[PDB]
RNA sequence: GGGGACCCACAUGGCGUGUAAGCCUUUACGGCCCAAGCGUGAGUGGGUGGCACAAACCAGUGAGAAGCGACUGUUUACUA
RNA sequence: UCUACCCAUGGCCAGGGUGAAGCGCGGGUAAGACCGCGUGGAGGCCCGAACCCACUUAGGUUGAAGACUGAGGGGAUGAG
RNA sequence: UCGAAGGUGGGAUCGGCGAUUGGGACGAAGUCGUAACAAGGUAGCCGUACCGGAAGGUGCGGCUGGAUC
RNA sequence: GGGAGACUGGAAUUCCUGGUGUAGCGGUGGAAUGCGCAGAUAUCAGGAGGAACACCGGUGGCGAAGGCGGGUCUCUGGGCAGUAACUGACGCUGAGGAGCGAAAGCGUGGGGAGCGAACAGGAUUAGAUACCCUGGUAGUCCACGCCGUAAACGGUGGGUACUAGGUGUGGGUUUCCUUCCUUGGGAUCCGUGCCGUAGCUAACGCAUUAAGUACCCCGCCUGGGGAGUACGGCCGCAAGG
RNA sequence: CGGCCAACUACGUGCCAGCAGCCGCGGUAAUACGUAGGGUCCGAGCGUUGUCCGGAAUUACUGGGCGUAAAGAGCUCGUA
RNA sequence: AUCAGCUUGUUGGUGGGGUGAUGGCCUACCAAGGCGACGACGGGUAGCCGGCCUGAGAGGGUGACCGGCCACACUGGGAC
């Protein structure tokens, strides 16, 4: 689980302002840093099937957080996907 | 790992091998081969001395350092662990800092990177070669030594490898692969760490054509060689001797550990199997 | 099961190779292309001859069951 | 000096197909697994000469030969 | 050139029959048995593996649609 | 006690070694197969190995469900209360599809103290191929794959809004008799037991954690055997699903 | 012409001979079998048989349930 | 779905022929796709409709006669 600092600078870097937490692009930020490191741990951890259920509901959330900016927003939607360089 | 062959011809459907993805240099140091040949199972004299092996497959030598003592207290990063054929398991060649660089046996999870010491002040990662004054009672070890700086004979088996039981007096305890408890000096010289290729076991052989390059000949059955020859030669049909097996060469199946050995005051008992 | 030979046209066609010449430069036993020249399969139409167009030589018989042996292998040189 | 086995050093296998892992791309996943596309020629793989064998038949059997010849026959990158 | 009928050869569907075998239901009545329903005289049942002419027995795990205390 | 890896502890069983110590020890409704006189049982000392964590431990906690508990570290999921800063229709359920999943069973390679299908004897019965006793092979343990079924039960899919209470438990915020100790008193949300209205139900019964009154979507049923079976199709090496 | 279903007594054989749409009727004294009368229904038609709907809310959109009678998939993530 | 992929004039464009009329109706040349889980392609049955019966209705069953079309004339084709 993230922590305080890095945190708090992930919300800032991509935040559309410094006060800003909720929105969009830094929920995204946090569901994607939080699946790479952990993803990175069960590279390691192989059969923590309770955490892959983790994976598999914060990536479906991250889906649905996915859609609605596509929806919301076309040009919001490929900015994001191109600044973290995902496939969708 | 392992990994397994696709069954492109009838021969080749059951082979599998593992994989050798520990390799790391593909041409051997040219400086420490020594000449060596197939001995083809036959002694100077001409005579067969063992059946059922010879041929193949001329291989070289090298030259492994089972029994180090000559430099201390020097450490040694691990150069290229490399596939020696003439062992189950692999040695990994090392850079010493004196510039003089010896084969070794491979451990257990060994890779590129970690320093090795030899000596009293090594510590307890695997490869490190220290007397028994410097180890824990309790620690799995591997090619372990007799007596005090003769050359080290065993503990050498890929997977399993002698654990290290208890100091008492001047005698250190040993148990086997067998079971068995050994009694031998504390001053001996071990090693720490299990042996690599365990996964070795999960080899599937394949073929007639492999095995003649591993070495061995092919078996012949007694029940259908020929009564001169064998005790369980002759008859029309299959027969199994009509009496208890026996090797050919007179003796059957039985005791042949001759006793009073040196070391034989330093056995506690012998092994039993399938317990 | 079908086509397979020859001639013409498509066709100064496509492909490879590559000269003169052209382009360039750390100028050399240099990289790019390459009219010309040389070699060249493939196909579609039209027509022609024979009984027969892989016509010679060369060059798998196929299918259905069941027994033994998993298969490649080796052996009774000179009865298997 | 044949034959059986082994040891060490050399040599031999025309030609034509079958297309594993691996590799990159597009899908699939969050990562996979997996799905097709282009390289791969791994195989005691396939067809087939040199080479090595000896399954069938005919001849021969006071023969050309004290174990062959002629048609077919098997392996032919390997236990050769 | 097309062209129906005819003949070559192998794949699917519908079938009809087929020695014998496997299973099921209805007869009524007989032998072998005690399975379950009351703590049915070993609590029952479910999943699963083994065993035995037979109902069943046992192992492991799960429920109370189990009675006493 | 949510999950995974590693390290570690004690008690107990069995076995081995060495004392002491003598003719029995184990067994059931009763006895005999069993081990002893080659020294059993008992008991002391030491060691070895494998499994599981008695008390706390409960109609208590967590997990979506199977289920989950000796400690210690390492990494990590889910849920809850307050401030409510921000996103501003992103919510729900989900045919086909995909992932997890009690025990048993299978392959490979290890482990294997206790327990224990199968199988031998001893016992009862007219009869025991069972219930009982003595032994003990798979399995029960570990790693990688597999099968994917349970009375997998709350025999009740999930989500939302509303509808009288009483009595316990857990977690967190507040306030007030105020010692400001106190399950003191009060307010609030979440979880989990018991009894009860109106209501529903054929009855037993449920009763804010509904089977109450509704909304949204999904699966399932149309008399009992045949039969969860044949064929066909899919998965699995097979058992088989 | 037993109850469903408006219409009963006697005579003849008794687990036989027989009736019948559901229950079901005869094992010496049958309103259910056969014959007589008697009554009921219908009528130039009277019954049997076969197909179709209704009652069948027994495929429930109007208008059914899933605790035990048939049923909540083992449970989640999640595409259309 | 105890029928999951179908199709190669197949799909689309251009140029020609074709027919009373536009059109892959037919030919040539270009590109690779169209139809497909809001059930394609497969398997069985069957002429459709105004109507008839039943049912309060919804609905279910059905196509007697008449009438509006459809298709055929012993079987399969072809044309004036
Ligand atoms: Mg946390
Ligand atoms: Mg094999
Ligand atoms: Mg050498
Ligand atoms: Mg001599
Ligand atoms: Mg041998
Ligand atoms: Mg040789
Ligand atoms: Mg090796
Ligand atoms: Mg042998
Ligand atoms: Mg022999
Ligand atoms: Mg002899
Ligand atoms: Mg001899
Ligand atoms: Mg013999
Ligand atoms: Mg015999
Ligand atoms: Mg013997
Ligand atoms: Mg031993
Ligand atoms: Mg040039
Ligand atoms: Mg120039
Ligand atoms: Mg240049
Ligand atoms: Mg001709
Ligand atoms: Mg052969
Ligand atoms: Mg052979
Ligand atoms: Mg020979
Ligand atoms: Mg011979
Ligand atoms: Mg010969
Ligand atoms: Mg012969
Ligand atoms: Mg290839
Ligand atoms: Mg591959
Ligand atoms: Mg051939
Ligand atoms: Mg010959
Ligand atoms: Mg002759
Ligand atoms: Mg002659
Ligand atoms: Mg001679
Ligand atoms: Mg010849
Ligand atoms: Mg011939
Ligand atoms: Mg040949
Ligand atoms: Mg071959
Ligand atoms: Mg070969
Ligand atoms: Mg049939
Ligand atoms: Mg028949
Ligand atoms: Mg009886
Ligand atoms: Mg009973
Ligand atoms: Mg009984
Ligand atoms: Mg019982
Ligand atoms: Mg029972
Ligand atoms: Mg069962
Ligand atoms: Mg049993
Ligand atoms: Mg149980
Ligand atoms: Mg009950
Ligand atoms: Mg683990
Ligand atoms: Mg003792
Ligand atoms: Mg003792
Ligand atoms: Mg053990
Ligand atoms: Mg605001
Ligand atoms: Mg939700
Ligand atoms: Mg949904
Ligand atoms: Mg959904
Ligand atoms: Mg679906
Ligand atoms: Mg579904
Ligand atoms: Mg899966
Ligand atoms: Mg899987
Ligand atoms: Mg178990
Ligand atoms: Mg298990
Ligand atoms: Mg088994
Ligand atoms: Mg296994
Ligand atoms: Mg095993
Ligand atoms: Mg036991
Ligand atoms: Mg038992
Ligand atoms: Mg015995
Ligand atoms: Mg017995
Ligand atoms: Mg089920
Ligand atoms: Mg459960
Ligand atoms: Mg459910
Ligand atoms: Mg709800
Ligand atoms: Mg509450
Ligand atoms: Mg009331
Ligand atoms: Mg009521
Ligand atoms: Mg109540
Ligand atoms: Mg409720
Ligand atoms: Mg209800
Ligand atoms: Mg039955
Ligand atoms: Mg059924
Ligand atoms: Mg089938
Ligand atoms: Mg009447
Ligand atoms: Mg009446
Ligand atoms: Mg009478
Ligand atoms: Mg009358
Ligand atoms: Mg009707
Ligand atoms: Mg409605
Ligand atoms: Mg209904
Ligand atoms: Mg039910
Ligand atoms: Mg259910
Ligand atoms: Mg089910
Ligand atoms: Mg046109
Ligand atoms: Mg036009
Ligand atoms: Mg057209
Ligand atoms: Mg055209
Ligand atoms: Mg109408
Ligand atoms: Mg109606
Ligand atoms: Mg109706
Ligand atoms: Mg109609
Ligand atoms: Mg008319
Ligand atoms: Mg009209
Ligand atoms: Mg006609
Ligand atoms: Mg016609």
């Amino acid at each position: 689980a993230l922590t305080a600092e890095q945190k708090k600078e992930i919300l800032g870097q991509y935040g559309l302002h410094d006060t800003d937490t909720g929105s969009p692009e830094a929920q995204v930020a946090l569901l994607t840093k939080r699946i790479q490191d952990l993803t990175e741990h069960l590279k390691v951890h192989k059969h923590d099937h309770h955490s892959r259920r983790g994976l598999l509901l914060l990536v479906g959330r991250r889906r649905r957080l996915l859609k609605y900016v596509a929806q919301v927003d076309v040009a919001r939607y490929r900015s994001l996907i191109e600044r973290l360089g995902l496939r969708r | 790992g392992i990994r397994k062959y696709k069954p492109t011809t009838p021969g080749r459907r059951g082979a599998s091998v593992s994989d050798f993805a520990e390799i790391t240099r593909s041409t051997p140091e040219k400086s420490l081969v020594r000449p060596l040949h197939g001995k083809g199972g036959r002694n100077a004299h001409g005579r067969i001395t063992t059946r059922h092996k010879g041929g193949g497959h001329k291989r070289a030598y090298r030259v492994i350092d089972f029994r180090r003592h000559d430099k201390d207290g020097v450490n040694a990063k691990v150069a290229h662990i490399e596939y020696d054929p003439n062992r189950t398991a692999n040695i990994a060649l090392l850079h010493y800092l004196d510039g003089e660089k010896r084969y070794i046996i491979a451990p257990q999870g060994l890779k590129q990177g970690d320093v090795i010491e030899s000596g009293a002040n090594a510590d307890i990662k695997p490869g490190n070669n220290l007397p028994l004054r410097n180890i824990p009672a309790g620690t799995v070890i591997h090619a372990v030594e007799l007596r005090p700086g003769g050359g080290a004979k065993l503990a050498r088996s890929a997977g399993v490898s002698i654990q290290l039981l208890g100091k008492e007096g001047t005698y250190a305890a040993l148990r086997m692969p067998s079971g068995e408890i050994r009694r031998v000096d504390v001053r001996c010289r071990a090693t720490v760490g299990e042996v690599g290729n365990a996964e070795q076991s999960n080899i599937n052989w394949g073929k007639a054509g492999r095995m003649r390059w591993k070495g061995k000949r092919p078996t012949v059955r007694g029940v259908v060689m020929n009564p001169v020859d064998h005790p369980h030669g002759g008859g029309e049909g299959k027969t199994s001797g009509g009496r208890h097996p026996v090797s050919p060469w007179g003796k059957p199946e039985g005791r042949t550990r001759k006793p009073n050995k040196p070391s034989d005051k330093l056995i506690v008992r012998r092994r039993r199997t399938g317990k």
